[PDB]
RNA sequence: AACCGCGAUCUCGGUGAAAUUGUAGUAUCGGUGAAGAUGCCGAUUACCCGCAACGGGACGAAAAGACCCCGUGAACCUUU
RNA sequence: UGUAGGUAUAAGUAACGAUAAAGGGGGCGAGAACCCCCCUCGCCGAAAGACCAAGGUUUCCUGAUCAACGCUAAUCGGAUCAGGGUUAGUCGGGGCCUAAGGAUAAGCCGAAUGGCGAUCCGAUGGAAGAACCGGUUAAUAUUCCGGUACUGAUAC
RNA sequence: ACCGUGAGGGAAAGGUGAAAAGAACCUCGAACAGAGGAGUGCAAUAGACCCUGAACCCGUCUGCCUACAAGCGGUAGGAGCGCCAGGUGUGACUGCGUGCCUUUUGCAUAAUGAACCUACGAGUUACUGUUUGUGGCAAGGUUAAUUGUUA
RNA sequence: UAAGGGCAGACGGUGGAUGCCUAGGCUCUCGGAGGCGAAGAAGGACGUGAUAAGCUGCGAAAAGCUGCGGGAAUCGGCACAUACGAAUUGAUCCGCAGAUAUCCGAAUGGGGCAACCCGUCAGGCCCCUGACACAUGAAUUUUCAUGAGCGAACGCGGGGAACUGAAACAUCUCAUUACCCGUAGGAGAAGAAAACAAGUGAUUCCCUCAGUAGUGGCGAGCGAACGGGGAU
């Protein structure tokens, strides 16, 4: 339930091309590494070897109305880089 | 030259923070007045 | 130091009498049939006094 | 509030440029109290070739519902409607001009 | 019907005028007016040369406005203009909306800066 | 006192404030006058419009004089 | 010397913020003194180079944009919009300890609100349980990878 | 929003059209930057800052005057010229004329005050007295609080 | 000859006056109601949409979940959106009753720079997560009940100015006002004669008595009661 979406980007594509056991997810900001490992294992039926995390504060943005400007903000999130055991894989395109 | 405002987050919170206001009867008076006026920023704790 | 009075529209316009944009000194170059500044290179053909000065490919 | 017309009803325009013309109701905008009557109140819209090639498109614009009256099934005329529970305990619309149940 | 009749009269009148307009040009009306006074009343081809080689910055926009006016004349008369046929029969520069800015001055004072705009109108016609 | 260099200055292109401001086609002299006149009187002088330069006047601008007096004003200080 | 808004006058005037300084050739572009590349010139060099902390908070990198902002213009920007970007058992902090001081217990004082008063809180100090070498991105690296190691708990 | 360490202080900002029908397409231009068209619409000089659209302030055109002339800029006379049938614009030349407010014995005053325009801005209300104009009753006049009916 | 200038008319520009318009204020009337909170408040933080959330709603069940009643064709909140779905086997919506309801905050397991850090005991998982319990103080006999905090005015109580007026000022006035603090209720306070008076018969409020009796550097000012008429 803590996994929100995966990370698709040029950096993640290069990382997966160079490793093939490394994937990225956007998770809830308050989940720890053990919780992330358990959620990933339950969701994909794999063996997780390592989890790296970084916390991202949401970007401040400008909401434009007819009158003028309102200062707003995007939601904060946490990035989880998950490395699996050798030979394992996860498919994002399938299903 | 040195100006009057020399920022320090620790001093700012120790002097004007929410817990500093709640620790005193007159600080709670300030909080009640600000709530009655309807301020969106109750204390310096609300700012970032 | 300070104007004792504001200037009237008449006084302002009278001073502005001599404010004018300058007309450029234009020659015709009857061969190419278009304007250019006298004593400069004709920028279209690249000629000057009937000689190719600047060649553009 | 329940309106005096509905989608699929035959209505007559009683006020405006299309006064005296009947048609079918295609959609009802309840908040604005307007309705689209098929074939009536045509407008020309200048549509950019964005699409998905542009051009001038003819389409129906909505009419205020106080300008529309249900067509009487007997005489084919605009009329005010009422409501009664004659249909097996259910409220139905009927035409005050004749009495027949609106359907 | 009153406003419809008035509009029809005005629409008929506009068919015999050949003009172009530049609106909300973000530059000084006075400096633009210098160029306008330079080219008022002048034959169109000479005016185009003068504006092309003028030493004022506003002449560049005036040149494109003049070209637009000549094109409007050509479309409304349904033919191309000949040599020396058209001349700048009217030209005016009006002031437009001002942007207001603040500039700091010594000892804590703040002064207002005005960034002015102008409109330009050009009418061409034949030297009849 | 002379000369020299650069920056400012002057001219051109671009951008573009401020203090000040009853309206002004705002000359000089001597008179007059709330007693020191661009503006009144009598004379005199003076074609229309700029630019550079200087500060005699506009009792030039600035902050409702701090000196002085006044108010049954105020504050602070002293003391038998 | 009234108030708000708008617009004048002075005026196309003062000024464009250190006198370290610029010249040329190519590129791109509708547009170039100023943008990008090259050559030459000049300035700092116990700094005007390189780091840590406070403070700031996305300003970082890329693609579009040149309206406004940038004391000029701009194709450029710390500007606008969108997307991306911060990876730790060993680095820093916290978890542990106490100083000034603060909050309190038993008690003391006091129209009220309360004022005091030895355990707790409280770093700017004391402990932390513990590495380096090399490579790699447009943007991270003692954190990712390849070696080489070490430390703490846990099941035999 | 902004300002302030903080307590706190504290704005400006409404209106297209009946309906978005919110301008397909063409022209000039690097570009809607902007405009001229076409089309929609009763109307676009209702085109997005959009109803009406004043003043100060800024322009263009047309008429008349103006480069030998000297003071609050008007006022009273008065040719010529120019427009449209006795009106209207201008004004050669002549006489007279030191703004206004306030404060003062007395101000052209070199005493005070104002850049200008639009908008805003200052003897009001209650109660109780008194005088008076006009009334009702009259050797009497008048109810207060409150109560009843329908309201 | 007009470089320029003056006046008038016409037509534009700027600017946003005026006219017209508005549910946004202001003052009231009548009838209710007069609290919310340890079963965790007021007020916030962070989240939550197919697509970023500025408001609104909602809370990991997150623009919503369940039941009963009403209703009958559209609905999926607003900031000039589309897609994609729901719905006559009755959506959406409306009334009533339920379910869920993160973190902070009296905040209550201990701390703390609000929205965080660290725990102990039992129980279910495997370093680490999910559901409990774990504050204090007056009553009660470990159990039980109450309290704490917030909040419009009106009530009661504890403290209590000054400018001002007296044409200075100290008694006096402003005023038992402003303000600070404590504490109730739908009202509160008062109330049933050791009373007023020179006959009445508990309190409270209204109209009079009356600017009267008194009081007072007898100055400025302050100012009743008995009686009578009512509400009850
Ligand atoms: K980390
Ligand atoms: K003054
Ligand atoms: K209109
Ligand atoms: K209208
Ligand atoms: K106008
Ligand atoms: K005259
Ligand atoms: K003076
Ligand atoms: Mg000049
Ligand atoms: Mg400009
Ligand atoms: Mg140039
Ligand atoms: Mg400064
Ligand atoms: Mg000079
Ligand atoms: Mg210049
Ligand atoms: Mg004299
Ligand atoms: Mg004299
Ligand atoms: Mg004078
Ligand atoms: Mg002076
Ligand atoms: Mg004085
Ligand atoms: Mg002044
Ligand atoms: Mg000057
Ligand atoms: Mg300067
Ligand atoms: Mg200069
Ligand atoms: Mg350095
Ligand atoms: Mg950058
Ligand atoms: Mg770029
Ligand atoms: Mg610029
Ligand atoms: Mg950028
Ligand atoms: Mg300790
Ligand atoms: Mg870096
Ligand atoms: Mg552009
Ligand atoms: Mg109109
Ligand atoms: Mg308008
Ligand atoms: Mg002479
Ligand atoms: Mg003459
Ligand atoms: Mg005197
Ligand atoms: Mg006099
Ligand atoms: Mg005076
Ligand atoms: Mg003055
Ligand atoms: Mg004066
Ligand atoms: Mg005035
Ligand atoms: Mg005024
Ligand atoms: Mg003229
Ligand atoms: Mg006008
Ligand atoms: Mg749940
Ligand atoms: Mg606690
Ligand atoms: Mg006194
Ligand atoms: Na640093
Ligand atoms: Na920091
Ligand atoms: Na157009
Ligand atoms: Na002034
Ligand atoms: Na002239
Ligand atoms: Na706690």
């Amino acid at each position: 339930g803590i996994i929100i979406k995966p990370i698709i980007s040029e950096k993640m594509t290069a990382v997966t091309e160079k490793m093939s056991e490394r994937y990225g997810f956007r998770v809830s900001p308050n989940a720890n590494k053990i919780e992330i490992k358990k959620a990933v294992e339950a969701m994909y039926n794999v063996k997780v070897e390592d989890v790296n995390t970084m916390r991202y504060d949401g970007k401040r943005k400008n909401r434009y109305t007819k009158s003028g400007l309102i200062r707003g903000k995007e939601a904060s999130f946490k990035k989880a880089i998950v490395t699996l055991k050798k030979g394992e894989t996860i498919d994002f395109f399938s299903n | 030259m040195k100006r009057t405002y020399q920022p320090s987050n620790r001093k700012r919170l120790n002097k004007h923070g929410f817990r500093s206001r709640m620790a005193t009867a007159n600080g709670r008076r300030v909080l009640a007045a600000r709530r009655a006026k309807g301020r969106a920023k109750l204390t310096v704790s609300d700012e970032f | 130091a300070h104007p004792k009075r504001r200037q009237s529209k008449t006084r302002t316009a009278k001073r502005r009498t001599h404010d004018k944009a300058v007309m450029p000194t234009l020659a015709k170059c009857p061969n190419c049939g278009a304007w250019h500044i006298y004593h400069t290179v004709c920028g279209d053909c690249g000629y000057y006094r009937g000689k190719l000065a600047i060649e553009k490919e | 509030s329940k309106l005096h017309i509905k989608k699929g009803d035959t209505v007559m325009v009683i006020s405006g440029e299309d006064k005296g013309h009947s048609g079918r109701v295609l959609e009802v905008l309840v908040k604005e109290q307007r309705a689209i009557v098929e074939g009536l109140n045509m407008i020309k819209k200048h549509a950019k070739p964005s699409a998905k090639q542009g051009g001038i498109i003819s389409k129906e614009a909505p009419i205020h519902i106080s300008n529309l009256n249900v067509v009487d099934p007997k005489t084919g005329k605009a009329t005010r409607i009422g409501r009664r529970l004659n249909e097996n305990g259910k409220l139905v619309r009927y035409a005050k001009k004749s009495g027949e149940e609106i359907k | 019907a009153r406003k419809h009749n008035s509009a029809e009269a005005r629409k008929e009148a506009l068919k015999q005028m050949y003009f172009a307009k530049l609106r909300n040009v973000p530059t000084s009306p006075r400096k633009m007016r210098l160029v306008a006074d330079m080219i008022r009343g002048m034959e169109v081809n000479r005016a185009l040369g003068v504006l092309k080689f003028s030493n004022k910055e506003a002449s560049a926009r005036v040149e494109k406005l003049l070209r637009s006016a000549v094109a409007n004349w050509e479309e409304k008369n349904e033919r191309k203009a000949e040599e020396g046929e058209l001349f700048v029969s009217r030209i005016c520069v009006d002031g437009a909306s001002t942007l207001k800015r603040l500039r700091p001055a010594p000892q804590g004072r703040g002064y207002r800066i005005r960034k002015r705009s102008n409109h330009v109108t050009i009418y061409v016609d034949t030297l009849n």
